[PDB]
């Protein structure tokens, strides 16, 4: 919970009155997207 | 002006693997945060 | 266009632990409708 995260940052079991900056937050990704060209064939590199 | 810096985003960014081995450098960012917090608080004391 | 996912710091407003254990959480530079829609568990739970 938010209170415990303050204790760990302060390295103490008591918290004085005030406002403390604990961590940063980030929006997690929704999913994954792959966009690649739509041409599809076989490359004649085996002949080499 | 009072500014804040997010260490993880600035150095690595959106590379998850980069952040993981970044912790091996220790508590470098913690010192940076405390220094900048001290500057920001003093700016309000100046105006007071 | 490419716009990075929303991010920011997190700060916790608390009185003394002697006084109470209630806290308040401030999302720095986040519009209130842009907070992630966490129903049960979908983020990394940074200061839930
Ligand atoms: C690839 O996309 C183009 C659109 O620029 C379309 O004309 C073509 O038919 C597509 N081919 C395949 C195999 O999807
Ligand atoms: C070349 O020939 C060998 C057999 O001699 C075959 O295994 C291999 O797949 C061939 N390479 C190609 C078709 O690209
Ligand atoms: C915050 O909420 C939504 C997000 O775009 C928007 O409609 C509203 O105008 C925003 N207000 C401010 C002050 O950012």
């Amino acid at each position: 919970d938010p209170l415990s995260e303050t204790k760990c940052t302060l390295k103490s079991f008591t918290v004085e009155k005030g406002i403390y900056q604990t961590s940063n937050f980030r929006v997690q990704p929704t999913e994954s997207i792959v966009r690649f060209p739509n041409i599809t064939n076989l490359c004649p590199f085996g002949e080499v | 002006t009072k500014t804040s810096v997010d260490c993880t985003m600035y150095i690595c960014g959106d590379s998850t693997e980069c952040s993981n081995l970044l912790l091996q450098y220790g508590s470098f960012c913690t010192q940076l945060n405390r220094a900048l917090t001290g500057i920001a608080v003093e700016q309000d004391k100046n105006t007071q | 266009d490419i716009t990075p996912c929303s991010f920011g710091g997190v700060s916790v407003i608390t009185p003394g632990t002697n006084t109470s254990n209630q806290v308040a959480v401030l999302y720095q530079d986040v519009n209130c409708t842009e907070v992630p829609v966490a129903i049960h568990a979908d983020q990394l739970t940074p200061t839930w």
